[PDB]
Order: C-alpha cells, then structure tokens, then sequence
C-alpha cells in the first residue's frame, strides 16, 4: 500500500554534509508534495518543511532555510533532505511524510526516521559477556539469564536472544552513552526444564564496526 | 506562528476507561486541529483531521472535538496498547506548527518486582574490569529505588540505570542497574547488594551475591 523507506542511520562528526534519502512507494509521486519533520530527542515534532514533487520547488521553515536543502530524484521517486556543515545540535531522527494536500497541513503516511549523531565519537566494537546467574530461581520455576553488550559506539546494536526463538520473557533496556560509549542488557526468563538443557544464546550485531556476536550462556556457577 | 500547547504532558487511565488531551492554539484556528499518535519506537499514525474527521482506518474510540483555541482529544475503552504520545498539528496557516505532547500511560494492578543480581562475567574479570548487573522486571507503580551496597557500604557511584518504556502487554516497567567496577576492587571485597525500594512492600526487596555452588 504506501511505503516510504528512509536511508540507514549515519554517524558525521561535526561540519560535515549528509544526504538523507526517503525512497517513496505506493502512491503517484508527482501528485503529493513532501514533508521533511524533525524529532528532536528532548522537543517533540517540528515540521522543516515541504517540496512540491511536481515542479520541484520547496518551502522551508523559518528554523532551516539555508543548511538544509530538499530535492529529488523523481525517476526513482526517492526526496532527500541534505543537511550542510552538521552542527552536532542536528541530532534527531528527521521524517520524510506525505503532504496530502498542497502544502503539507495533514502529514498522512510518514516514513521510518532516520537517525543522526553528530559526534567526534570513534566507532568502538562492543564486547559482550554472558551473565549466568549464581544459581538463583527467579520466581516460580524460572531462571533468568542476561547478556551485556558493553562499551561501544555508535547506536544502534542487534541483540536476539536464540536467534529470534526467544522472544517472550525478553526486555532488552534502552542503551545508555556513559559520556563517549554505550552499553546495553537484556534479560530473558525461560523455565527451568528449557535451561541449562536447551542452549540459550545471545546473537549481538553491532553494524558500524561490523560486527556480530553469538554468546552461549552456558551455566558458570 | 500559531501555537499550540498541550497540557498536562502525562495521563494515566485504566484500561477500559476514558482519557482526554487537551490541545490549545493561541488563535481562532477554526477548527484545523490534526491529532497523531506516536506508538513508541514508530513514526507517527494520523488519527483525526478537521478536529473530528477521522483518517481511513483509526477505529472510532478515538474522539476528536473542540472549537476556536480549545480542542481535545478522547480515547475510550483504553487498550494496554494505546500507549504512546499524543500531539496536535494545526492545519490553519503556515507553518504548520505541533504541541508538545502527552504520553498517555496505562494505570495497572500493582506488581513487585523480579530481582536479579548478576556476577561479573570471568571474561570481563579477564579484562581487569568488573560489573555487577541487577534486573528488576516487571514492576508496576514506575517508581522503584535501587541502592548499591558493597559490604554494607552503600554505594552511591559508578551505577548506570535503564528503564523500559512501560509495556504494552502487561503494562508494567523493568530496570537495570550496572555497577561497572575495577577487578581489583571487586576482588578487595565480597558482598554486593542490590536491594530495592518499590510500593509493594516496606521491607526492601533485596538482592545479593557471591560465587557459590549450587
């Protein structure tokens, strides 16, 4: 039906350029303009503007005409926001969404988001541990057993547990930078017949650095 | 630039129930109010144009109304899984300006937590660094305190807490708490505490360990 993908997150350390490309499908793209939003993480929605997929011509907010630049590559239906010398207050998750109308009052059908960091960061590898209980029955007949992604960057990682298996009994907490890296844990509850006798295992993939991990977390006490 | 200004930011209701958001613009903006809905960790889903109109699918629990620079939203027999910030666009003039939002949180049964407290890993020992990992799953109020005590002494650095938004299953919360620590010091001491504080009880939950067989 109507599906806009957007370009994969991006890591650009401060003063660089960064073409965000939001690939529109399901609908005529040449009879619906663009809007571009921002999310700020502390701010909520900010609409940065729109780009008529018609005669190209684009409107920007007050907050934006001049580092960011709005165009398309219709033969694709693909509009990209391009933001200039990235100050590292550009840290958001930017929407591309259908303009309804002309204009763009009823954003209908919004993109995925894409995610920017501006930092000076390096990107770290993390380094995953297996946390065995010492023994320890988590409530009725249940043992619960985590896995710690520490010390990487940047966001994000792929933890599984059992390479998609296991499911429910899954909370993988937010990731937290202490100051230059993240780190990152998950629990899982299984019953105690299902463990240490079916193998548990964590599957951790960090991408920026390339990496993908797979953790048995094999009884230690 | 019109605006818009949501308050209260938070609402609690009980499932089955009744919330209502409150939008206001500082004009007469005629009724071009838009509602959206962010699930969390999803891009927004337009539920009401026109203040009332609804989009092509948001099924009709959800409400919309209001008038001149007064507007608000309703949602009734409220679903674990309504849980998400709520926003009002308007739809008047240009620029097309949104309010700050309201999470609205499912109020729930109280639940006392899980706890786990998890030994360094022989492979982090390995590295010369330490970390004690405390779970704490499935709580319900959102309010827990989590104290760190190494051998009595309560450790009030090098702790690094996460919650879980709240769930939209059991709508509940869960925490984890890391003491990250050096192999040196953990190995200058041995009893490691995480012991917490949450409305379900008076006497704290406590959690606490050292290598032991079983």
């Amino acid at each position: 039906q109507i599906q806009l993908v957007q370009s994969g997150p991006e890591l650009k350390k401060p003063g660089e350029t960064v073409k965000i490309s939001c690939k529109a499908s399901g609908y005529t793209f040449t009879n619906y303009g663009m809007n571009w939003v921002k999310q700020a993480p502390g701010k909520g929605l900010e609409w940065m503007g729109w780009i008529n997929t018609n005669t190209g011509e684009p409107t920007y907010g007050e907050e934006f005409k001049g580092r960011f630049a709005f165009s398309l590559e219709t033969s694709a239906s693909t509009a990209n926001l391009q933001i200039n010398n990235l100050k590292n207050e550009d840290k958001a998750t930017f929407f591309c969404a259908r303009g309804e109308d002309n204009f763009g009052s009823l954003s209908d059908y919004w993109g995925q988001g894409t995610t920017l960091t501006v930092s000076s960061a390096k990107t770290t590898a993390p380094s995953v541990y297996p946390l065995a209980p010492v023994c320890g029955d988590t409530t009725g007949s249940s043992v619960t057993l985590g896995c710690l992604v520490k010390g990487y960057f940047p966001e994000p990682v792929t933890l599984t547990w059992n390479s998609g298996s296991l499911s429910s009994g899954v909370h993988t907490f937010p990731a937290v930078l202490q100051s230059d890296l993240y780190t990152l844990s998950s629990s899982v509850t299984v019953t105690s017949s299902t463990w240490p006798s079916q193998s548990i295992t964590c599957n951790v993939a960090h991408p920026a650095s390339s990496t993908k991990v797979d953790k048995k977390i094999e009884p230690r006490g | 630039d019109i605006v818009m200004t949501q308050s209260p930011k938070f609402m609690s209701t009980s499932v089955g129930d009744r919330v209502t958001i409150t939008c206001k613009a500082s004009q007469d903006v005629s009724t071009a109010v838009v509602w959206y809905q962010q699930k969390p960790g999803q891009s927004p889903k337009l539920l009401i144009y026109w203040a009332s109109t609804r989009h092509i699918g948001v099924p009709d629990r959800f409400a919309g109304s209001g008038s001149g620079t007064d507007y608000t939203l309703t949602i009734s027999s409220v679903q674990a899984e309504d849980l998400a910030l709520y926003y009002c666009q308007q739809h008047y003039s240009p620029p097309w300006t949104f309010g700050g939002g309201t999470k609205l949180e499912i109020k729930r049964a109280d639940a006392a937590p899980t706890v786990s407290i998890f030994p360094p890993s022989s492979e982090q020992l390995t590295s010369g660094g330490a970390s004690v990992v405390c779970f704490l799953n499935n709580f319900y109020p959102k309010d827990i305190n989590v104290k760190w005590k190494i051998d009595g002494s309560e450790r009030q650095n090098g702790v690094l807490n996460s919650w879980t938004d709240q769930d939209s299953k059991d709508s509940t919360y869960s925490m984890s708490s890391t003491l990250t620590l050096t192999k040196d010091e953990y190995e200058r001491h041995n009893s490691y505490t995480c012991e917490a504080t949450h409305k379900t009880s008076t006497s704290p939950i406590v959690k606490s360990f050292n290598r032991n067989e079983c």
